[PDB]
RNA sequence: AGCUGCUCCCUAGCAUGCUACUACCGC
RNA sequence: GCGGUAGUAGCAUGCUAGGGAGCAG
């Protein structure tokens, strides 16, 4: 907290890597031997040797993903379109990378017009199309990072705070895995910079036996490893046109970070009932679950949700720290204490001060989370619940104290200031107080920066608990942007639940003899999935037709909404996969001249399929 | 009718950008400027003159025999 | 399946069983027919199981093979079905200001730019011949896509400016033909 | 499963069935050829089915180990290809301006952000309009990082030789406009 | 050309389990 | 007449592996 503030006024033309010339086989090399870091101070290399002999496969992979010789072997470059700080350019001339429209699914449209869809006035219209994009997008895009600024976080504060987040992480466990341990599902990815030319992911998995992978896991707990970070543009359906931008990470990242936190990640993944919900699932009667969990025994409930905007960018670097720290704080005797620190140190270099290489130069990245790591979607959990419990401080500090009747909750605040400011030690007790009134009238449910929140309402009203203008005030003093109201909601009648969560409608509809909660989509959504298509394959339906299958299963719930435009949706699907079927039978007919002598394909175009996969029995 | 317009600026800035027209810059810039005009558009009217304004730029090469795609 | 060979054993042996529990004679001869019938279904479901299951195998590997040539001749002619589908929506969009430069385009009135739409700012529209000229410009203005233009700077093809009262039917064999006729918007 | 010790075995306790049967001779002739027939047939249950799970085993071996011989092969292409990028890589770094910018360091270790910056040979700008190329790169040389280039070779998006004289005020909207000026490093 | 999480469809294999038919063995 | 084992076929469940596609952050 306080080398963030001494850090700005240093120049920033003498921070990253710190590489030194050291000899191989006679050859002089120029290799990182350490870091400077704005937050950490200078951190040095522990197993670097001069005048190695021969180099094995570990050192090549090491030495092939530093951006030292790298960068150091490269042309300068001054860009003017940014204020991002660039470095160099490997290359001898900019690659200007566009985005294609989507293609047109004709059939489909004939198919809806035809049944009388897209009249004029209708409530269902398209609005989720392909969007292009001219040539200089993705550095227009990567611009964004001028959101982000040098922020000083109340020390004595967070180390409250940082206590209650940890404290809503205790059910779980976590621990080092050896290399026989690890999960990796797809293992045909893309390797990141400078690994792509050669293969992707899996040739990087098998050229490596179970021991390389672990003598490497074991050395970077003694050094730092810098790494270059590709950025890509994503191609899917969208309803505005600012493009999006994703980070591949090297495999020396993930191939490390998978090993150390892998245990956590899926003991999170795998446990129901708790306040982050990742891994739960909407159908089989799930998503009434947690609608069901949320609402546990507050009082007399209000619902509130919000989204932050661009929260990957505008994120400051202190809060991810935190978040690593609090992720970190379980390997208690796995590793020592210079082991974790010098795991932090590499996921700092790795992740939040690494050289982007946006296009055909590398660049330095200011601050913000990088999208494509391994811990994405659990860090900016952690990060959210932290800004739930700020904005709890916040609100229960700043009050008029001779205005409470309530003779527990003045205690709760003369002791919330006590140790807060004046202590400087834990206090397990009031942790473990604070806690407890928190999730009595606190309930959350989080997810990777999407959340919902149902509060006691009579408390709220006296400011007694977070609000919704107080969520404004924090991200505005410590997040730095300014929350408009008009991505935050709030309901009053739980009858109905939130009014958008994941960005799925929730109704409370009648199923056997009782009443369940359903999420229905957008239905623009549907249809614009429905029309616009990439590829060719699937301008004809025949060839796919599974694809129709998965969005009619997404769309079933409209078929109980009362606008009489959303079920008709779910029926044309219906008739289309029919027509779809009895069309391809016909011309395989045709070609050929017997046709499929058995297929039980019925249910497909039938309701009772469709029906079973939001009813509480689970048949996988 | 609107929703017409969108398709066939979709099938029209498909086939430009099939027809090479993304090397030469300022002609793809203001392609693409004019199809996410046409995508946002609320009204039908500026949809159909920035319509002609981007079927012009079709018009102008000589890479799609017009008379006969045009067979009725 | 009827037309295996096992089916007329297991045939034979009904037919025999019928015969002896119509007759209900002894108990162990009939028993022979349970050594001899009841494996006649062992050597008839062994076989007319593994056909059947063949015969779905054939089918789901034709399907899959035929989805297959389908998808490598289809992603192979994009760039003609694209054409001909823009043209079938343009054609059935029926809006009056595409047809004036459709049918312009398609006897000649080729712009050499992008169509302003600001009532100010610049075009430029080719005119090879004289009977195009009768249709489109008349005197001082300029019909293309449903607007009113103002002629300023006609051009012969070999970089002459032509004057526009020259413009005439006796005398149009006199002048390089691909007219370039600069205007402006009203 | 036809040459194997049980094959002729169970084919001369047949022969005798069949033999004996067309005798006909007694029921214990009977008895005798089906409890033959029924001992046997183990013979032909262990000598012709157990063998045939050892084959399927046998190949599993063989292909899993094809496997992994493929992957130790890519490992050493991988290795090479790797090897001979960083030794190439490494031939265009190594002017005298690293060593003497090395060489001063009070430990040998320096900045990454500092060497390009004291030791490169070209330099890459890229200017989005016209003015900021009038206070950038005006004239043939100008100056950044404390040094003195010259310009050569400007060049636009589609990667097109432009001349300096074109870079006016009024013919700058007839130029792709992310132009790229590249320098040398005057002495 | 990213990291997860959920869901559908196809095939393969092993194991388990269940059921039916045949053979051997004593009881 | 029972049991057990060895076989063969059919069926189910589940677990793993491989492939295709869709949704959400
Ligand atoms: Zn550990």
């Amino acid at each position: 907290n306080f080398n963030v503030l001494f850090s700005t006024v240093f120049p920033p033309t003498s921070f990253g890597p710190l590489v030194r010339k050291i000899f191989v086989d006679g050859v002089p090399f120029v290799v990182s031997t350490g870091y400077h870091f704005r937050e950490l101070g200078v951190v040095h290399n522990q197993d670097v040797n001069l005048h190695s002999s021969r180099l094995s496969f570990k050192e090549l992979l090491v030495y092939a993903a530093d951006p030292a010789m790298h960068a150091a072997s490269g042309n300068l470059l001054l860009d003017k379109r940014t204020t991002c700080f660039s470095v160099a350019a490997l290359t001898n001339n900019v690659a200007f990378q566009t985005v294609k429209p989507g293609n047109f699914n004709k059939d489909f449209y004939d198919f809806a017009v035809s049944k009388g869809f897209f009249k004029e006035g209708s409530s269902v219209e398209l609005k989720h199309f392909f969007f292009a994009q001219d040539g200089n997008a993705a550095i227009s895009d990567y611009d964004y990072y001028r959101y982000n600024l040098p922020t000083m976080c109340d020390i004595r504060q967070l180390l409250f705070v940082v206590e209650v987040v940890d404290k809503y992480f205790d059910c779980y466990d976590g621990g080092c895995i050896n290399a026989n341990q690890v999960i990796v599902n797809n293992l045909d990815k893309s390797a990141g910079f400078p690994f792509n030319k050669w293969g992707k992911a899996r040739l990087y998995y098998d050229s490596m036996s179970y021991e390389d992978q672990d003598a490497l896991f074991a050395y970077t707990k003694r050094n730092v490893i810098p790494t270059i970070t590709q950025m890509n543009l994503k191609y899917a359906i969208s309803a505005k046109n600012r493009a999006r931008t994703v980070a591949g990470v090297s495999i020396c990242s993930t191939m490390t970070n998978r090993q150390f936190h892998q245990k956590l990640l899926k003991s999170i993944a795998a446990t129901r009932g708790a306040t982050v919900v990742i891994g739960t699932s909407k159908f089989y009667g799930g998503w009434h679950n947690m609608l069901k969990t949320v609402y546990s025994d507050v009082e007399n409930p209000h619902l509130m949700g919000w989204d932050y905007p661009k929260c990957d960018r505008a994120m400051p670097n202190m809060l991810r720290i935190m978040a690593s720290l609090v992720l970190a704080r379980k390997h208690t005797t796995c590793c020592s204490l210079s082991h974790r620190f010098y795991r932090l140190a590499n996921e700092c270099a790795q992740v939040l001060s690494e050289m982007v290489m946006c296009g055909g130069s590398l660049y330095v990245k200011p601050g913000g989370t990088s999208s494509g790591d391994a811990t994405t979607a659990y860090a900016n959990s952690v990060f959210n619940i932290c800004q739930a419990v700020t904005a709890n401080v916040n609100a229960l500090l700043s009050t008029d104290g001779n205005k409470i009747a309530d003779k527990y909750v003045r205690n709760l605040q003369h002791r919330l200031y006590e140790c807060l400011y004046r202590n400087r030690d834990v206090d397990t007790d009031f942790v473990n107080e604070f806690y407890a009134y928190l999730r009595k009238h606190f309930s959350m449910m989080i997810l990777s920066d999407d959340a919902v929140v149902c509060f006691n309402s009579t408390y709220a009203s006296q400011g007694l608990v977070a609000s919704i203008k107080n969520f404004k005030s924090v991200l505005y003093y410590q997040n730095n942007v300014f929350m408009s109201e008009a991505k935050c909601w709030t309901e009053t009648d739980l009858t109905k639940g939130p009014h958008e969560f994941c960005s799925q409608h929730t109704m409370l509809v009648k199923q056997g003899d009782d009443y369940v909660y359903l999420p229905y989509p957008d239905p623009s959504r549907i249809l614009g999935a429905g029309c616009f298509v990439d590829d060719i394959v699937k301008t004809d339906g025949t060839l796919m037709i599974e694809r129709f299958v998965s969005l009619a299963i997404d769309a079933y719930p409209l078929t109980k909404h009362p606008n009489q435009e959303y079920a008709d949706v779910f029926h044309l699907y219906l008739q289309y996969i029919r027509k779809l079927h009895d069309e391809l039978t016909g011309h395989m007919l045709d070609m050929y001249s017997v046709m499929l002598t058995n297929d039980n394909t019925s249910r497909y175009w039938e309701p009772e399929f469709y029906e079973a996969m939001y009813t509480p029995h689970t048949v996988l | 009718k609107m929703s017409d317009v969108k398709c066939t600026s979709v099938v029209l800035l498909s086939v430009l950008q099939q027809l090479r027209v993304e090397s030469s810059s300022k002609l793809w810039a203001q392609c693409v400027q004019l199809h996410n005009d046409i995508l946002l558009a609320k009204d039908t009217t500026e949809a159909f003159e920035k319509m002609v304004s981007l079927l012009s730029v079709l018009l102008s090469m000589q890479g799609a025999v017009d008379i006969n795609k045009l067979c009725e | 399946f009827s037309s295996l060979p096992s089916y007329a054993a297991f045939a034979t042996a009904q037919e025999a069983y019928e015969q002896a529990v119509a007759n209900g004679d002894s108990e162990v001869v009939l028993k022979k027919l349970k050594k001899s019938l009841n494996v006649a279904k062992s050597e008839f479901d062994r076989d007319a199981a593994m056909q059947r299951k063949l015969e779905k195998m054939a089918d789901q590997a034709m399907t899959q093979m035929y989805k297959q040539a389908r998808s490598e001749d289809k992603r192979a002619k994009v760039t003609s079905a694209m054409q001909t589908m823009l043209f079938t929506m343009l054609r059935k969009l029926d809006n009056d200001a595409l047809n004036n430069i459709i049918n312009n385009a398609r006897d000649g009135c080729v712009p050499l730019n992008i169509i302003p739409l600001t009532t100010a700012a610049k075009l430029m529209v080719v005119i090879p011949d004289y009977n195009t000229y009768k249709n489109t410009c008349d005197g001082t203005t300029f019909t293309y896509a449903s607007a009113l233009w103002e002629i300023q700077q006609v051009v012969d093809a070999d970089s002459k400016i032509v004057q526009l009262s020259e413009i005439s039917m006796d005398n149009s064999p006199n002048l390089a033909w691909p007219l370039i006729v600069t205007a402006l918007r009203a």
